[PDB]
DNA sequence: ATTTTTTTTTTTT
C-alpha cells in the first residue's frame, strides 16, 4: 500500500513446498525470490527476507560487542528515543520502561501481570499523537487502534448480523498485539459496554467470548 | 502464402515506407532511438485512401488477413534498418464512421469501425500463451509449434495442452523462459447516456483488448475506440449467437491535454514580478460573488509533505468551513469544475465514503466488493459535502482519525488493509436559532460538537443584514450583477465594462492562464529563510496569552499550537503561488491577516 | 400487410399458420447477432443451413490418413450476418385477464424490423405457431412450450396520443392572439377548466411552465434557470385532481409515497447483466412533475432532493463511480402537511429536519377549506354537479383562449426556444428577488424580449400572497 | 452460488 496508485485498490498468490515453509506469519513485510498452472487463461519461492520483522532486525529471534564494551549508560536513550520534541525527559524514560520490560514470576500455579499498562487523559498543544505514532512504529510486533473508528472499535474480537454465515471471531488489533502493546487513542470515548472487555482483559492472558459456545482464550 | 496476391498487398504497404513522409515523419529515429519499442505506429487511413484507396478499403471489407502482412512489412522494415529493434519477432499491430452502441445492425463484420461509450465491468488480467518450447534432452534439440486463436487471425492450432511423447516417446519436456505469452483483458461498454431514449433498455457492447494496451483507465469513464469484428462460436449448430468487436486503438478525450511545451513556463515566469496577482488570483473564485477566497487558495492549493531523517513523515492539507443561512451551496461549485478530480460528495450517504461490508446479496460472484470508498480518490484531492450540521455521528469519529492521521485502517473480514490519502474536504451549516451568533452567545448558537477545534484550520466570521443604507447599495449593485451578467456591459455576448474600468482581459483573466501556475506550481519546494520563527513565536505568544479576552473571549475557542502548524503552512501554499524560494516577512504580514478578519 | 383473432383459441388445430391478433407490448431484448453461412477450413464449403445437425472429417484425402470425429473449426471472416430482437407481450385487456391470469409470446425479429417498437402499444401482426423443443421430471409426459415468429406487424397509432413518437396557420394563430395583450391574468379561469380557485395563483403559473432564463457566463456557472413553487393545505380542497388533471396539461407524473425515486444497478435474464434505467432527472430535462407527499415518504430518497433542487449536483456511488448525468428540471409541489393555516402564517415549524424548503422556493400559497357560509353551500352544491351526470368533457372549449391543449402544449415549446430574453434598466432579500426569475419570465410571457421591474412587479404583488404566511 | 424464505441471536431508549 505505498506503491498502490491514489485511483487503485491494494490487489493480492505464493507456493512453496519443501523445507521452506513456515518461514512467514499473517502480516509480515517480505521479500521472495514465475511460472503458470496448467482459452489458454502462481509463484514458487526460495527465500523470505524482511530488512523490517526479521531475525536479526527482531528483538530475541554479541554482534553488538564492539560498541557495547564502547556503551553503557542508562539516559541517553530519551536523548535517542523520540528526539522529535523538546524536554519531557519523565514521559519517554516511563514509556522506556514499558519499551525495558523483564519483570515475571510463576509462583504457586499462578502467574503475575509483568507488563507496564500506563494510561494517560490530557487535551492541549500536548500532541500525544506523535507519541503513539512513534512507539508503534519501532516497537517490534506493534498495533494501533483508535477510540472507534470502524471494523475493530479499538477491542479484540467479537461475533456480532444478517450478512452471510461464517462464524469468523475476526481477531482485531486488541487479540494480535500480545506479546507487544496494542496503543489505542481517546480510550475515554471508546464506549461504556466496552469498559468491561478492559476488565476481564486487564489480569493477563484472559479473554472469554461466552457469545457462540466456545472458551475463547486469546491469551491476552 | 495465400493467393500470391498478399505479396503485392505487402509491397504497396511497403511503398510507404521510403520516401519524405517515411524519411522525415513516420518512423525510425521518430520511436525506436527514443527507445521505446512500442511498436504501433501510427496510421490514418485518409493516407491510405490518397495513395493505395483500394487498399484503403482491403481493411474494411476483409480485416481477417491485411494483418499478418502489415507486420511482416514492418518488421521487414525494421529489421532492415535495426537489427537492435528485431529479435521480437510476433504479430506487432498499429495504430489505424463511428455509429452507437444502439446501431450495429448484423453488419461492419470485417470493418475497422468506431463506437463510442463508457467503461464498465473493467476485469481481470489473464495471460495468453503463444508457442510451446520443447527439448528433448535425450536428442537435446530446442523444438517449437506455435499456438494462435481467431482472436489475432483465422489460424488456430490443434489448440490444447502441451505436446508430449509424440516425437518418438523419448525423453521429452518443456522449458520456460522460452513460450511467451501474451497480456489479454476483458471488458465492456455503455452507451453515454444523456442522449438515452426513455422508453427503451439501452445496449451495451463487449470488447476485447491485448498486449500494450491495458486499461489506462476505469470503469465509468469514456473514450472514443474503433474495433474490427469477429463472432467465433455456433448457432444451433453449438447453441445461438453472440459476438464482439475488438481489433483496437486507443484515445482519451475527456482531460485537459494543454498546447504546452517549455513556452507556457515562460509564461509563467513572465509576469512572475508582477506583485499583487493575488488580487486577480482572489478575484479568480468570485466574479459572481463581497467575502475569504485567498484562504481557499491553499485548500486548492493542497499542502506541503516533510520527513524526518530515519523516521517519518506528516500529513498535509487544510480544511475550514463556517454563519447565516442564504453563498454556500452555490459557492462550492467552484471547485467541483476547476481543480483536477476534486469530488464533492453526499453530505449523508455511506455505500461510498470508505464502507465495503462485503456487500454482495444480489449475484454473489467472485469478489467481495473490497472498495466502496470515494475519499481515497481525494488523495491528493479536494471535496466539498453538505448535512455537516446534519452529519453522522458515525463518522465524526471517522474524520476524528482522518485529520488526525488521513488513512483509513478497516478490517472487517475482506482484509485488514490501509492505504495513502492526502485530501481535505469542506461542510454546510444550520443554526438551529437562525440569526443568533454572538448576542446570546458566539459559540453553540449553532448546533455542534466541539472536539474539532485544531482539526479544521480557521474560524472566521459570515454574517448578514438587509439595510438602510446598503439597501440601495443592494439594490444597485444587484442590478449591476444583472446587466454586467449580461452583454454590451445569439442569446446572449459578452458583457465588459467594470472588467474594463478593472483593467484586466479574459486572456490575463483566463482558466488556462489561471492553472498557468498550478502545474509546475504545484511541483516546488520552496524552504523557509531564517525568519518566520521569531515573529510567529512572539505573536502566537500573543495569540495563546491575549486573544481569550476582552469581549471577544467566547468567541476565543480554539487555541492551540496544532494552529502554529496551519499558521505557517499556508505562507507554504502561498510561497507556492510565486515561486519565490523563500517565505518573507512580507509572506508573514500577509499570513496574519486572516487573524484579522477572524474577528478584527 | 384484414381481420383479427384473439389468443384462447389457438392450438394444434391451427398451427403453422399466419393470423392477425392484437394486444399490449410490455418490453423486450436489445439486437445481438446472426447469420446465415460461411465456411470452415476443414470442407472448405458454404454453411448451408435451411433453418433461421453437426455434420465424415474431409481433412482426410492425403493419402490414407483419416480424422473422424468432428475437427470443425468455424472461420466467421468467411461469414453472413442477420438481425434479431426476441420479442415479447402480453394478451388483451378486455378477455377475462382479472380471474384468470394473462398469457404471452415470445417472438423473433429478423433484419430490418427492430429499433421500430417500444412497449406501451397496441398492435396487430402476423406470425407463426411453432415451439422449440423436442419429446417423450419435467414433462410429465411431454409438455413443451410456446411462442410465434415475427411476419407482418401493423401497429396502432391511435389517434391523438402520439405527439410522443411520431402549420404556419397554426403560427398565424399563436402570435395574432399573441398580440393581445390579455393572456396574463386572462387564464386564470383555464387551468382550472371546471374549479374556481387559485385565481391570482394561475396568475403564477403563467410565468411557471414558460422558464426564465439559464443565462450562463464566460466564467463557470449554469445557475438555476429552473423555478419551482410549493402549495400546501388539508384535503377537501380538490388538490389531488388539481395535479391529476394537470397530467394532461407537457410531461410528467402523478403518484406519491410508497408507490420512481435513483439507479436500476440490477439485472436482467440475459447473460446476467447488470444495466441501468437512470433517474427522473432523467424523465424530467425541460419536463417537469408534480408530486405530493415529500413527508409521507422515505427518508431514504431525500438526499436526492437538494442534490437536484440546489444545484444539480448529481452523483452515484452504487459501483464504484459517479455517473454524473444532469438536467433541466423543475417541479410542482402539493402536501397535506401538519396544521394548515393555523400553522402557516404564524412562524417555522412545519417539517422537523430542515428549514431549507422555503429558502429554495418563492410561491408558496395556503389551501385552505376556508369557512365562508355565502360559498360554504356552494362548495356543499359545487359538488353535487360534479358527483353527477358525467357531462363536462369540454365544457371550457369555447372560452376565447383558454382551452386547446395541444396548441398550447405547443405554444409553450415553441416559446421556451426563442432567444435569451432579459429585463430593462429597472422581507425584500435575496432570496425574493433570486422573482428575477419571473421577471426575464414576462419577456417570453408577452413573448418579447425585454420587460421592466416594476410593471412585471406583478408577480412581487403575487408574492405577497406568500411573504405574508413566513413573514413572521 | 444465485432463486422462495424465519427465526434466534447480535446488541437497545
Ligand atoms: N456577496 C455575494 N456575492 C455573490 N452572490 C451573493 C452575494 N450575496 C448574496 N448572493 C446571492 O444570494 C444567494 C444565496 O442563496 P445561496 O444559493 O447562496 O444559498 P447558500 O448560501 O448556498 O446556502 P448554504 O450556504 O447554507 O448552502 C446566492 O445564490 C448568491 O448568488
Ligand atoms: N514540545 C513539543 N515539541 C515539538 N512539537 C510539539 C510540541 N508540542 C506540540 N508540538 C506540535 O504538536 C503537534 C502534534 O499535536 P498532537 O500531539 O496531535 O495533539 P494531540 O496529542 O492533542 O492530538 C505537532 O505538529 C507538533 O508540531
Ligand atoms: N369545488 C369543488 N368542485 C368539485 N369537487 C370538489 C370541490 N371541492 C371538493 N371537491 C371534492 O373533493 C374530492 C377530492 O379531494 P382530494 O383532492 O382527493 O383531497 P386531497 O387532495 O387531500 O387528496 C373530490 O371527490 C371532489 O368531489
Amino acid at each position: 500500500s505505498d506503491q498502490v496508485p491514489v485511483g487503485h485498490i491494494p490487489r493480492s498468490t505464493i507456493m512453496c513446498r519443501g523445507e521452506v515453509t513456515r518461514m512467514a506469519q499473517p502480516g509480515d513485510h517480505i521479500v521472495v525470490s514465475f511460472l503458470p498452472l496448467m482459452g489458454l487463461l502462481f509463484l514458487q519461492a526460495h527465500r523470505i527476507i524482511c530488512i523490517n520483522k526479521n531475525d536479526e532486525i527482531s528483538d530475541k529471534d554479541p554482534e553488538e560487542l564492539e560498541e557495547l564494551a564502547q556503551d553503557d549508560f542508562y539516559e541517553r536513550l530519551a536523548t535517542s528515543l523520540a528526539p522529535e520534541i523538546y524536554g519531557h525527559l519523565d514521559v519517554k524514560k516511563a514509556l522506556l520502561l514499558l519499551l525495558v520490560g523483564g519483570v515475571d514470576k510463576r509462583p504457586d500455579g499462578m502467574k503475575i501481570r509483568g507488563n507496564i499498562n500506563i494510561c494517560l487523559m490530557g487535551d492541549p498543544g500536548v500532541a500525544k499523537s506523535q507519541l503513539l505514532g512513534y512507539i508503534s512504529r519501532l516497537a517490534v510486533r506493534s498495533q494501533y487502534t483508535t477510540g472507534r473508528g470502524s471494523s475493530g472499535v479499538g477491542l479484540t474480537a467479537a461475533v456480532m448480523d444478517p450478512l452471510t454465515g461464517e462464524m469468523t471471531l475476526e481477531g482485531g488489533a486488541l487479540v494480535l498485539a500480545d506479546q507487544g502493546v496494542c496503543c489505542i487513542d481517546e480510550f475515554d470515548k471508546m464506549a461504556d459496554q466496552d469498559r468491561t472487555a478492559i476488565h476481564e482483559v486487564m489480569e493477563q492472558q484472559t479473554i472469554s467470548i461466552a457469545k457462540a459456545g466456545i472458551m475463547t482464550t486469546l491469551n491476552a | 502464402e495465400g493467393e500470391q496476391f498478399i505479396k503485392d498487398i505487402q509491397r504497396e504497404y511497403v511503398d510507404f515506407l521510403d520516401d519524405e513522409e517515411d524519411q522525415g515523419i513516420y518512423a525510425g529515429h521518430v520511436k525506436d532511438m527514443i527507445a521505446e519499442k512500442s511498436k504501433r505506429l501510427i496510421v490514418n487511413v485518409n493516407d491510405l485512401k490518397r495513395k493505395n484507396p483500394q487498399r484503403a478499403l482491403g481493411l474494411l471489407s476483409n480485416a481477417a488477413d491485411e494483418q499478418l502482412a502489415f507486420g511482416r512489412a514492418l518488421k521487414e522494415y525494421a529489421s532492415t534498418v535495426d537489427p537492435g529493434y528485431a529479435k521480437m519477432h510476433e504479430d506487432l499491430f498499429v495504430g489505424f464512421r463511428h455509429v452507437t452502441p444502439r446501431s450495429l445492425t448484423s453488419i461492419y463484420l470485417g470493418n475497422m469501425v468506431c463506437v463510442e461509450g463508457i467503461v464498465t465491468k473493467v476485469s481481470l488480467i489473464r495471460p495468453k500463451v503463444v508457442r510451446s518450447v520443447h527439448y528433448c534432452p535425450n536428442t537435446r534439440k530446442v523444438m517449437e509449434r506455435k499456438y494462435t486463436d481467431l482472436t489475432s487471425f483465422e489460424a488456430v492450432p490443434s489448440g490444447a495442452a502441451y505436446p508430449t511423447k509424440d516425437e518418438d516417446g523419448n525423453l521429452l519436456e518443456t522449458e520456460y523462459g522460452l513460450s511467451v505469452y501474451k497480456d489479454h483483458q476483458t471488458l465492456t461498454i455503455q452507451e453515454m447516456p444523456e442522449k438515452a431514449p426513455a422508453g427503451q433498455l439501452p445496449r451495451s457492447v463487449d470488447i476485447v483488448c491485448d498486449d500494450d494496451l491495458v486499461d489506462r483507465c476505469k470503469p465509468g469513464d469514456r473514450v472514443q475506440i474503433v474495433g474490427s469484428y469477429r463472432c467465433l462460436p455456433g448457432k444451433r449448430g453449438s447453441g445461438t449467437f453472440r459476438t464482439v468487436l475488438l481489433a483496437n486503438n486507443i484515445s482519451l478525450l475527456s482531460k485537459e491535454s494543454l498546447d504546452i511545451s517549455r513556452e507556457d513556463i515562460m509564461l509563467c515566469k513572465k509576469l512572475a514580478k508582477n506583485n499583487d496577482i493575488f488580487e486577480l488570483l482572489s478575484k479568480s473564485l468570485a466574479p459572481s460573488i463581497g467575502h475569504v477566497k485567498q484562504a481557499i487558495l491553499c485548500l486548492l492549493l493542497g499542502g506541503v509533505e516533510k520527513i524526518l531523517p530515519n523516521g517519518t513523515r506528516l500529513r498535509g492539507d487544510i480544511n475550514v468551513l463556517l454563519g447565516d443561512p442564504s453563498a454556500k451551496s452555490q459557492l462550492l461549485r467552484y471547485v467541483l469544475n476547476t481543480a483536477p478530480r476534486a469530488i464533492p460528495t453526499t453530505g449523508r450517504g455511506s455505500s461510498g465514503v470508505g464502507l465495503t461490508a462485503a456487500v454482495t446479496t444480489d449475484q454473489e460472484t467472485g469478489e467481495r466488493r473490497l472498495e466502496a470508498g470515494a475519499m481515497v480518490l481525494a488523495d491528493r484531492g479536494v471535496v466539498c459535502i453538505d448535512e455537516f450540521d446534519k452529519m453522522s455521528d458515525i463518522d465524526r469519529t471517522a474524520i476524528h482519525e482522518v485529520m488526525e492521521q488521513g488513512r483509513v485502517t478497516i478490517s472487517k473480514a475482506g482484509i485488514h488493509a490501509s492505504l495513502n490519502a492526502r485530501c481535505s474536504v469542506l461542510a454546510a451549516a444550520n443554526p438551529v436559532y437562525g440569526r443568533y451568533d454572538q448576542y446570546k452567545t458566539p459559540m453553540e448558537n449553532i448546533g455542534l460538537q466541539d472536539s474539532l477545534l485544531s482539526r479544521f484550520d480557521l474560524l472566521f466570521v459570515m454574517l448578514d443584514v438587509i439595510d438602510s443604507d446598503v439597501d440601495q447599495m443592494i439594490s444597485d449593485h444587484v442590478v449591476r450583477m444583472h446587466r454586467y451578467r449580461n452583454p454590451k456591459e445569439y442569446e446572449k455576448y459578452d458583457a465588459l465594462l467594470h472588467g474594463k474600468s478593472r483593467q484586466r482581459h479574459e486572456k490575463i483573466l483566463s482558466v488556462e492562464f489561471m492553472r498557468k501556475y498550478i502545474h509546475i506550481a504545484k511541483c516546488m519546494k520552496p524552504k523557509l529563510g531564517e525568519q518566520a520563527c521569531e515573529a510567529i513565536a512572539n505573536e502566537y505568544s500573543r495569540l495563546r496569552s491575549q486573544e481569550a479576552v476582552e469581549t471577544d473571549v467566547a468567541r476565543t475557542q480554539p487555541i492551540t499550537a496544532r494552529t502554529l502548524e496551519t499558521l505557517i503552512r499556508l505562507s507554504t501554499a502561498h510561497a507556492r503561488a510565486r515561486m519565490s524560494k523563500s517565505v518573507t516577512i512580507d509572506d508573514a504580514h500577509a499570513a496574519i491577516e486572516l487573524v484579522q478578519f477572524a474577528y478584527f | 400487410s384484414a381481420n383479427p383473432t384473439n389468443i384462447r383459441q389457438l392450438k394444434s388445430d391451427c398451427v403453422s399458420k399466419l393470423v392477425k391478433i392484437a394486444g399490449i407490448i410490455v418490453a423486450a431484448s436489445g439486437i445481438s447477432a446472426k447469420a446465415t453461412r460461411m465456411s470452415i477450413q476443414c470442407l472448405s464449403c458454404s454453411t448451408v443451413i435451411p433453418n433461421l445437425y453437426a455434420l465424415k472429417c474431409n481433412t482426410e484425402q492425403a493419402g490414407r490418413p483419416k480424422c473422424p470425429l468432428d475437427p470443425f473449426f468455424i472461420m466467421p471472416d468467411k461469414c453472413k450476418c442477420v438481425d434479431f430482437q426476441t420479442l415479447k407481450l402480453q394478451e388483451l385487456p378486455d378477455f377475462v385477464p382479472q380471474g384468470e391470469i394473462p398469457r404471452h409470446l415470445q417472438l423473433f425479429c429478423d433484419r430490418s424490423l427492430c429499433e421500430r417498437v417500444v412497449p406501451g402499444n397496441r398492435v396487430l401482426i402476423q406470425g407463426i405457431y411453432s415451439i422449440r423443443k423436442v419429446g417423450k421430471e419435467k414433462a410429465v409426459v411431454g409438455v413443451r412450450a410456446p411462442y410465434m415468429r415475427v411476419v407482418g406487424i401493423t401497429v396502432d397509432s391511435e389517434g391523438a396520443g402520439a405527439i410522443s413518437r411520431y402549420t404556419s396557420d397554426e403560427e398565424e394563430h399563436f402570435r395574432r392572439m399573441a398580440a393581445s395583450g390579455d393572456i396574463y391574468e386572462r387564464l386564470s379561469q383555464s387551468l382550472a377548466p371546471s374549479i374556481f380557485g387559485s385565481r391570482d395563483i394561475k396568475k403564477a403559473i403563467t410565468c411557471m411552465l414558460f422558464g426564465g432564463s439559464r443565462k450562463r457566463l464566460p466564467d463557470g456557472l449554469c445557475r438555476r434557470g429552473d423555478i419551482n413553487v410549493l402549495l400546501l393545505g388539508d384535503p377537501g380542497t380538490a388538490k389531488s385532481q388539481l395535479l391529476k388533471f394537470v397530467e394532461k396539461v407537457p410531461i410528467a407524473v402523478y403518484t406519491s409515497g410508497k408507490g420512481s425515486s435513483t439507479a436500476s444497478v440490477m439485472k436482467d435474464p440475459q447473460t446476467r447483466n447488470f444495466v441501468m434505467e437512470g433517474g427522473a432527472m432523467v424523465l424530467a430535462d425541460g419536463g417537469v412533475v408534480c408530486i405530493d407527499e415529500f413527508d409521507k415518504m422515505r427518508e431514504d430518497d431525500r438526499v436526492a432532493i437538494h442534490e437536484a433542487m440546489e444545484q444539480q449536483t448529481i452523483s452515484i456511488a452504487k459501483a464504484g463511480i459517479t455517473t454524473t448525468l444532469n438536467s433541466r428540471c423543475s417541479v410542482l409541489a402539493a402536501a397535506n402537511s401538519i396544521f394548515g393555516r393555523w400553522d402557516d402564517t404564524k412562524g417555522e415549524e412545519n417539517i422537523d429536519f430542515m428549514p431549507t424548503i422555503l429558502s429554495r422556493f418563492d410561491m408558496i400559497f395556503i389551501v385552505k377549506d376556508i369557512h365562508d357560509e355565502s360559498r360554504d353551500i356552494t362548495l356543499a352544491k359545487h359538488i353535487i354537479n360534479v358527483h353527477l351526470s358525467s357531462n363536462k368533457s369540454a365544457p371550457s372549449e369555447p372560452a376565447e383562449g383558454e382551452i386547446s391543449l395541444s396548441t398550447f402544449k405547443k405554444y409553450i415549446h415553441y416559446c421556451r426556444t426563442h432567444c435569451g430574453p432579459r429585463l430593462s434598466e429597472a422581507p425584500i432579500t435575496v432570496r425574493q428577488l433570486e422573482v428575477i426569475r419571473i421577471s426575464e419570465s414576462l419577456a417570453k410571457i408577452r413573448l418579447q424580449p425585454f420587460a421592466t421591474d416594476e410593471h412585471v412587479n406583478e408577480a412581487l404583488r403575487l408574492f405577497q400572497v406568500s411573504t405574508l404566511d413566513a413573514a413572521m
